[PDB]
């Protein structure tokens, strides 16, 4: 099922070339993008980029919420005004539209911010291929394995 | 039988 | 909250009738009233086994005239006391009916 | 402590106020003012209250028996009061002036001379036996005379001694009043007295006029009839049934059965506009109230009193429950009561019975010695009911509480047939249907109706049109509505603790605890039948209905189904093959589909996905159909007979019966893709399917078996409910809360049951005609979401259909004629694989609806369409009208041929009647038979039975009272002459009974009797398990099976112990549980090389292999070959001999265990 959804399920690319695609049918109960991959249908509408283009949530209507807790990043979403510019990502956006709200901010060292944005992690999360930061070091071009 | 009238 | 046992069958059997909470309260006040007329009439039964026991004691005694005196007394008070009972057991039947009626519809 | 009476008794406090005089002095009764009676109470004679069904119930209650003041008729018992004597062997009084005035008086003759008495007209030892006062000349002796005030006492035969003339039947019109033994006519307000003993209307009141119906038209007359005016003729060959009218709106309402329909008119007869046009397929009759402005109808094509606002708005039901044939209604405002006659309930009595005018407290007015009262009218002055009846035809009278019976006609020679019935003044007016004429009669007693109109058509509903008609009273409805939220309905004066009104609310709502409020209904038991749709409430208390019931002419419904979000619900017309929805109050009737329906026996919707589900018995199909674009296509083609279906949304699933011999139950996707059995073991016609929500666990319930059975909705878990007592043939179930509610056919009933176990049997409904589907109308349920539904992409993203699958997801489909495209979401047009079609063949004409019907019916004069195309623009040069019809000869109409000639004029142009020739010829009526006037032919015995058989009045013309009949006839005493054929045939037909009275019902041939000689049944009708007879002694003694054991006809199921058919047994289908009837002992059947060998075991021609057609049942004989061509026509018990490990079977009467190798006892009794 895993193939042709935008996800090398298999490692090497094999389930997701678009040599195989050319051919391939998406299941009767999933969803279609414009290029042609192959979505689970609860992924329709579901504030996430699965197919590519964002095809998946193109056309999508979505409740505009309410001025007293709300914070409506670009691909639309509705978090607590408390949440954003702090240690957890609740506008999970393209790009990092929760903590981005906070370019010139402060956060100490050794509690330091994913380099150009105000999210704040230790010094040590890092080449490990968790998502700890949605932008700039989250495996770090630079530095890593600690360095001492 | 069982038909409908 | 009833206290003869027949007002309490009859009460029993109407809470599993098809009364509306309507007809449920005015059968209510009709069981009330019903209780009502017998207590009256083991009341009157009560008292016609008391004016036996005077009639007992006075034709014992033998005398003419307490004799016809308790007889005047006595038999009017049967009469009264049998009118009373066909009352009560005419009303016993209707509002069994009613009741079985009810519950079967 | 106590109250102290004179004979010196401390007499507890509760015996004062109670009617009753405690003691000798009757203190504890002297003073105590005491409560009035409401209107569902009696007052006795000393003001007392008891209950209103203990009057005339014959028992003395009042102490002064005036709760049984004369209940019976005719009771003259020769006192018939002074100044009066009897004619001794019959009892019939007659007054003193008219005995020996030259001619009979009593049919008996007695007034005159005759020499079996001796008596002759003359002054007996009266001369002798001298009274105070005036002797006189009774030849069977002298009596002596009374002055007024004074009968003559019986001891005495000399003195006159008081009485009161003031209570004789017919002393004063209107209220009496007796001033020291002097009876003065008082005459209430707005009555002017003449005579001293009549009362004539005000000339404040513009005259009096009556308005009755001649037939077809509706006429209007004054009192002395001589200017009779047309004031509404019968439109589209209607009849005006039942008339009334309202006063002060200058109004003047009527009922139209022919063209369904109600309609209302000024007494002009200009403003005319139709008050009712949906559901009232049979307004039998009308009634006014004219205080609240609002109008009481009686229907009975659905048995219900209506009441509605006049220009026909709040439509809402007063009276439903046993309601049999409801004919007559008349109502008083003034005081609240609501009259009605019933010709005969559903529990088989007819009645004339009284409610208060918002339907509560109903009560037997009259019941004895009823009949068919046909017709009611009120005397409100005198606060007495008049009721005519036409089978035992008389008119009589009692008060509104039912005390004081007395008869005003009897005899068929006076009221042979009456109808309506109104009253004015010192006359009472009735039509009737054998006299053909509108017949005027005095109010208290009459020997000779005077006609007051000859119609040469059956005459309907009399009325007086006048003020007087009509007083004045207070409207407590008047201020704010009354305070209600929809609508205002009187009732008794002292209703509703002195308000005298109860609100109640439009169709679709119900009351809120706040009982002025009222909020919408949440749920109701919608049930289909033959006749109508009906919707009723779960509780069995409140019977009356809360939807509009669905009613056509034709109709025959089987299908029912509902979307509660628009408050509407879908049927299937299985008469006209369309299907329909409607809302809830009634309006919004629209045709869903008619196109390619053959017979649809079911329906279910999808309320997600907004997708209507039916089963084709004829197509032997079930098709999906779209509501939002009304696409459609058949998602499963070749089932055998498919009965029911239901879908469930939110599981994805559907599931369908088949009752053909290999029955079974299916399961599939929403879509109709992955059909499979679930359920074909131990079925037979499983009619019926079912839903619980709130368990998730499908019903069925099967007519061969008689068992209700549910299972998960994989067909796994299968249990079976207990024993229902009656049920022998179910058709629908439906389950809700924790009940389970099924129609049976053979009971014509809805019977309710726990859906845990056997549950206790009871009847919602009875006696219901040819019942079918039933299903539970909830709007609770309709509520949830699925992939097909979500706020934030509309359908699925589908193109045109979405279907709900299993494990959460969702499937699009597409219309006929098209195919999924490689997105499998978008529909592209595929006419190669799926060609587009037409409405119909060549040979028949589409109609503008989509249905289409044979072009033989076009221009045939009848629509056919149910939505009328097939009539519409024809008759030019071009459109023929069909050789069935005839042309209005001028052109544009189309009328059938069955209209031509028949003494109505239906053409705009009257060329249906004009130049008919005469016809009568040699009519030749035989011998064996009466010939009529208008040259009918009936059976001889007919003649003077009091019927219009011959339809003009003929066999009743001349019907004076003979005293003879035809010698095959039985007579009635002093009624009417009657056919044998009814004497001693089951039910009463003579008044006082002789026709029916101590004869023996010896049964027929082919009959069975019951043990108490009630009455002969059919021999099919015993030993089928349901009680026929009233002592249940039709299924007493019937063979039953024996303990654990199984008829000798029926083969046992050794896994579960259950009985099977035997020929069920060795057939390729295995019935039993783990296949018991099919064991190594079956042998094979081998088909004859002439044909194929079917899948399903089954011998079929060669030729008939993959010919298109499913004739082996499974098409088993296609598929075997779906290469096709692609061009054109042009041992604990017994052992065996098996060969490998052995499979021992048990004995009867054993169960075997699941090890294969032992088995249990199967007997409820010990060892
Ligand atoms: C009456 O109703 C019953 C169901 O109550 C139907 O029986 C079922 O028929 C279905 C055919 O569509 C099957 O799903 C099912 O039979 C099999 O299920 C097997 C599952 O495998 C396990 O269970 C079997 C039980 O027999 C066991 O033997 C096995 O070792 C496993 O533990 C499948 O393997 C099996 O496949 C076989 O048949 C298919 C074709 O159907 C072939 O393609 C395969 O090569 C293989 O030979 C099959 O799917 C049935 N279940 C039951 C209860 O038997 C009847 O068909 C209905 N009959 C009628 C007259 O309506
Ligand atoms: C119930 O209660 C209502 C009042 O609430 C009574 O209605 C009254 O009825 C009487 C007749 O019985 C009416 O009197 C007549 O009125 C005529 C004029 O009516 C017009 O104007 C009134 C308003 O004033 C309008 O309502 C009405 O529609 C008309 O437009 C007069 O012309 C009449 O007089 C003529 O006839 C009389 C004889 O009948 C002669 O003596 C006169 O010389 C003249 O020729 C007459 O006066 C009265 O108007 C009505 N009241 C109202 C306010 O309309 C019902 O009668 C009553 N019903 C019962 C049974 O109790
Ligand atoms: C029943 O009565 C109403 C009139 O009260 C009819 O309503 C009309 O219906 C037609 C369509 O059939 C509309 O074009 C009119 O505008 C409607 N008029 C009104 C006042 O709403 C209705 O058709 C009648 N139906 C029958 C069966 O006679
Ligand atoms: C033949 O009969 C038909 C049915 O009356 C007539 O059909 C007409 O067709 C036109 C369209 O071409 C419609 O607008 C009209 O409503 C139809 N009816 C009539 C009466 O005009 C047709 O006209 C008939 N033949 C002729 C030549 O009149
Ligand atoms: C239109 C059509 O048949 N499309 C097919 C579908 O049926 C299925 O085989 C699918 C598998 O991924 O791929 C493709
Ligand atoms: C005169 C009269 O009827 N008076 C009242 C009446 O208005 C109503 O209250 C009735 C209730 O039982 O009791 C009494
Ligand atoms: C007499 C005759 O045949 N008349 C015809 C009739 O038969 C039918 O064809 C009609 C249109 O349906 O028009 C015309
Ligand atoms: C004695 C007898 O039969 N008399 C007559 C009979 O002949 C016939 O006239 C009948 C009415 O049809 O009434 C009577
Ligand atoms: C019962 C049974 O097996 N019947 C027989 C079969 O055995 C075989 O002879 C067949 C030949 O056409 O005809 C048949
Ligand atoms: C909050 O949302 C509600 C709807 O749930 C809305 O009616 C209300 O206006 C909103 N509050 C404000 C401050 O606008
Ligand atoms: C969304 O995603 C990609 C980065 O993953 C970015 O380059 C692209 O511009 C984005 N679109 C918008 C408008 O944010
Ligand atoms: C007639 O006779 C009976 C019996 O004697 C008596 O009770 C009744 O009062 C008498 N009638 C009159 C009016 O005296
Ligand atoms: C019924 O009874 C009568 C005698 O009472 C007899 O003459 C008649 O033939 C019987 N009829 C039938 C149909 O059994
Ligand atoms: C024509 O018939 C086909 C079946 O042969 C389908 O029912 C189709 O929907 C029909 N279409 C019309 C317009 O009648
Ligand atoms: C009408 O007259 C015709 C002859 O023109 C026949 O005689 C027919 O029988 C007549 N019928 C009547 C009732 O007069
Ligand atoms: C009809 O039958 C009666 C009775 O037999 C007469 O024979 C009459 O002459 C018949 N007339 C016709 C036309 O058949
Ligand atoms: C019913 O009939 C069977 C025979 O068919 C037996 O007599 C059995 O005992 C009967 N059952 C009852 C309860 O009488
Ligand atoms: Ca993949
Ligand atoms: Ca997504
Ligand atoms: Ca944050
Ligand atoms: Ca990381
Ligand atoms: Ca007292
Ligand atoms: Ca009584
Ligand atoms: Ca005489
Ligand atoms: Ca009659
Ligand atoms: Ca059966
Ligand atoms: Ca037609
Ligand atoms: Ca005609
Ligand atoms: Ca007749
Ligand atoms: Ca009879
Ligand atoms: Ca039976
Ligand atoms: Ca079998
Ligand atoms: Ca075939």
């Amino acid at each position: 099922d895993w193939k042709c959804d935008n996800d090398n399920d298999c490692g090497d690319g094999s389930d997701e070339l678009p040599t195989v695609c050319a051919f391939h049918t998406c299941r009767s109960t999933a969803f279609t993008c414009g290029n042609g991959r192959c979505v689970p249908y609860h992924y329709r509408c579901d504030y996430y980029n699965d197919c590519g283009d964002n095809s998946d949530e193109a056309g999508c209507l979505f409740r505009n919420c309410n001025s007293t807790t709300e914070f409506t990043c670009s691909n639309g979403r509705c978090i607590p005004l408390s949440y954003v510019c702090n240690g957890i990502n609740n506008c999970h956006d393209n790009d990092t539209s929760d903590e981005k709200n906070c370019p010139p901010h402060t956060c100490p060292p050794d509690f330091t911010k994913c380099q150009t944005t105000n999210i704040c992690v230790p010094r040590a999360f890092l080449c490990d291929g968790d998502n700890d930061c949605g932008d700039g070091s989250d495996e770090n071009p630079i530095y890593c394995a600690s360095h001492t | 039988x069982n038909x409908x009238x | 909250e009833f206290e003869e046992p027949r007002v309490i069958d009859l009460w029993d059997l109407a809470q599993s009738a098809n009364f509306t909470e309507k007809e449920l309260e005015s059968f209510r006040e009709e069981l009330k009233h019903f209780e009502a007329k017998i207590e009256k009439h083991n009341h009157y039964q009560k008292q016609l086994e008391i004016s036996h026991q005077k009639l007992k004691h006075v034709e014992s005694i033998g005398d003419p005239e307490h004799i016809s005196r308790n007889k005047e007394k006595y038999v009017l008070l049967e009469e009264k006391t049998k009118e009373l009972g066909y009352k009560v057991k005419k009303h016993l039947q209707d509002l069994s009916s009613r009741v079985s009626r009810a519950r079967h519809n």
